[PDB]
């Protein structure tokens, strides 16, 4: 299945950075991971079919909101109030299982984006 | 009826295995089993040693309502 | 609200039984089953004097292998071997009773150990076998301890990672159900209940836009455990209706053929779940069971994982199982699998003389990375499907 990102360039901390990612086909779990650089990949955000089947990272937590198109194929990350730590490519990830809460780690998503990176300015 | 190895539950005529004819434990319907009838290796921590018997058992399992060991120790004094 | 799966046609329930049917007369340790005793008990169907000689074989079983054999029942077969004393109104009792119970005990209590204060370490088996532990005891009314609850009171909440199962969490559910209701571990009620709770959210986070939980071989048991307990707040009634669409569709199109599957199924068809054991109702009137009176197909076997690789097309009658396809393998030459005894049925141990070691089992996929949803039995490929054998660690 692919999975194609969108948006995220170059924001002042404090934040406002939408996100975007669009699949070819129905997906079970769709989510979000940020790599920092030279540092592995972390998890961010999953999001499954019904409602409020939303998981976060506690690191996110407040600023978050994932959310879901199921017609379109389509998850997307609001990312207000961003810090030094949120500078990393973003990468979206699907599996076609839908599973038991919080699949958090890696190897539990079969297909990846190529990323957004977003870069957060001190100044 | 009967192989030697399986003792013959009488009335039922069910074989049983030979072990359990006299288990103090009731296996035959009748009854036909019982009534015919008749240097040390230490334990880990968080273990009790049951009073009388060898065995071992994790000190949860004293007062737990269940007699864990041979003895039935571990059941005894049970009271605050 | 609370989760009511409605009776399914009575022909439709009566075919499911007569699947179970033929195991009835299948006494021999390596088949016997007391998954499928206990699923007919609680079942609207009885197999009459067959149950009571299956019953009987059970007991010669269990208690002369694990208290004195081909095999021996696993640890896990004897906590069901207990749901099969309470499916017959019996409590487990005497001296091999008893010593049955501090066997299943110590089993729970090595898991405990394996696992850690730490908590990183992984049980030996399954968190689904921890809490399958406790709930067979806590039927039985025998008391585990509250260091002992805790450990599957975290394997629950969302974000623990030790599993992502709603088999496991249905399971432990219904374990914390048998638990709150018995009022057992006291000085973990609170937590208890709470976890209850979390099971129910995660469950119906799982539902697949098709209504099943997880996967059509989640949803019985994730119903069972709906099934136990109300659900403020949340719409339970309209997940769980929309849960019997989805299993009445698959149910006409033929996916529960596997005879653990039904058994886990046919309590749920009868309002019925596990939790019933706690006050069984075995008089309860059951309707007798009686018995129910050419393509040729090319299939890829793919086995990457081994070295030199495997990949072969080989050709069977269509309807076919996989392992039919392994066993034709074998014969055309260059392959070698080796299989043990399940209650699902037969497990897939080895591939080309590798045996999966400790935390690796052999997966088995239809291309493109699609894990199979049934074992090498019950899966019947399509024609041009290429099915894989993977060696994977969970
Ligand atoms: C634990 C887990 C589970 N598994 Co596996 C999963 N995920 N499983 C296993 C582990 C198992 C390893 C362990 N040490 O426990 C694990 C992950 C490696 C195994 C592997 C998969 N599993 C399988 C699925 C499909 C089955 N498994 C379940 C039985 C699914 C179970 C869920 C359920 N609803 O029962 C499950 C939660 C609990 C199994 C249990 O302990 N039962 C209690 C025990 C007392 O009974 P038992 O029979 O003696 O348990 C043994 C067997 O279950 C066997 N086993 C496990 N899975 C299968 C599947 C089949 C088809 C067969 C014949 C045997 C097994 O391993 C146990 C020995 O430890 C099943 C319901 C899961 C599900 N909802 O999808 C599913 C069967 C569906 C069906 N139509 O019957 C796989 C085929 C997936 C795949 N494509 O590879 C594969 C089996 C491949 C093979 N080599 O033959
Ligand atoms: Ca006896
Ligand atoms: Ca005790």
């Amino acid at each position: 299945l692919q999975l194609v990102e969108s948006g995220g360039g170059l924001v002042q901390a404090g934040g406002s950075l939408r996100l975007s990612c669009t699949a070819s086909g129905r997906t079970g779990t769709m989510g979000w991971f940020r790599q920092g650089p030279g540092k592995e990949r972390e998890f961010v955000a999953s999001h499954k079919w019904v409602a409020g089947s939303t998981y976060y990272a506690d690191s996110v937590k407040g600023r978050f909101t994932i959310s879901r198109d199921n017609a379109k194929n389509t998850l997307y990350l609001q990312m207000n109030s961003l810090k030094s730590e949120d500078t990393a490519v973003y990468y979206c990830a699907a599996s076609s299982q839908i599973f038991y809460g919080a699949t958090t780690s890696i190897k539990d998503f079969n297909s990846w984006g190529k990323g957004t990176r977003v870069t957060v300015s001190s100044h | 009826s009967c192989p030697p190895t399986k003792f013959q539950c009488r009335t039922s005529g069910l074989c049983v295995p030979l072990t359990w004819r006299c288990d103090r434990d009731l296996d035959c319907s009748d009854g036909s089993d019982e009534e015919e009838c008749r240097s040390r290796l230490a334990c880990l921590a968080g273990e009790l040693r049951c009073t009388l018997s060898d065995d071992c058992i994790p000190l949860t399992w004293r007062c737990d309502g269940h007699p864990d060991c041979p003895d039935s120790s571990d059941e005894l004094g049970c009271g605050t | 609200e609370m989760c009511e799966i409605p009776e399914m046609d009575s022909h439709l329930v009566e075919k499911l039984g007569q699947h179970l049917l033929p195991w009835m007369d299948r006494l021999s340790l390596e088949h016997l089953n007391p998954s499928i005793y206990v699923g007919l008990r609680l079942s609207s169907l009885q197999a009459g004097t067959k149950e009571d000689l299956y019953l009987h074989s059970l007991k010669l079983g269990y208690q002369q292998c694990l208290l004195g054999c081909q095999g021996k029942p696993s640890m896990g077969q004897l906590a069901l071997y207990l749901l099969a004393l309470r499916a017959n109104c019996e409590f487990v009792r005497g001296h091999k009773g008893d010593r049955l119970v501090s066997q299943l005990k110590w089993f729970l209590e090595d898991e405990k150990r394996a696992i850690g204060h730490d908590h990183k370490g992984h049980p030996h088996t399954s968190y689904y076998q921890y809490g399958l532990g406790i709930l067979a005891l806590c039927l039985h009314q025998k008391r585990v301890h509250d260091s002992v609850v805790d450990k599957l009171l975290y394997a629950v909440e969302p974000f623990h990672q030790g599993h992502h199962s709603v088999d496991t969490a249905a399971m432990a559910g219904l374990a914390f159900t048998c638990l709150k209701r018995s009022n057992f571990n006291p000085g973990r009620r609170q937590r208890i209940t709470m976890a209850i709770r979390t099971v129910q959210e995660e469950i119906l986070k799982a539902q697949t836009p098709e209504g099943h939980f997880g996967n059509v071989y989640s949803t019985p048991l994730a119903l069972q455990f709906l099934m136990t307990s109300p659900m403020r707040g949340a719409e339970l009634g309209t997940a769980c209706l929309k849960a019997r669409v989805a299993l009445l569709a698959s149910l006409q199109d033929g996916a529960f053929q596997n005879a653990l599957m039904i058994s886990q199924l046919l309590p749920v068809l009868n309002h019925k779940t596990y939790i019933d054991l706690i006050f069984p109702d075995c008089l309860a009137p059951r309707v007798m069971l009686e018995p129910a009176a050419q393509e040729i197909i090319s299939v890829t076997l793919q086995v990457l994982s081994l070295l030199p690789p495997y990949r072969q097309s080989i050709s069977v009658l269509a309807g076919s199982t996989v392992e039919d396809v392994l066993k034709k393998a074998h014969e055309l030459g260059g392959f070698t699998y080796e299989t043990q005894a399940s209650l699902s049925g037969p497990y897939l141990t080895s591939v080309m003389g590798k045996a999966a070691g400790e935390r690796e089992f052999w997966q088995l996929l239809r291309d493109p990375n699609t894990p199979l949803l049934q074992g090498i039995a019950d899966y019947r490929p399509k024609d041009g499907e290429t099915i894989e054998l993977r060696l994977v660690s969970w």
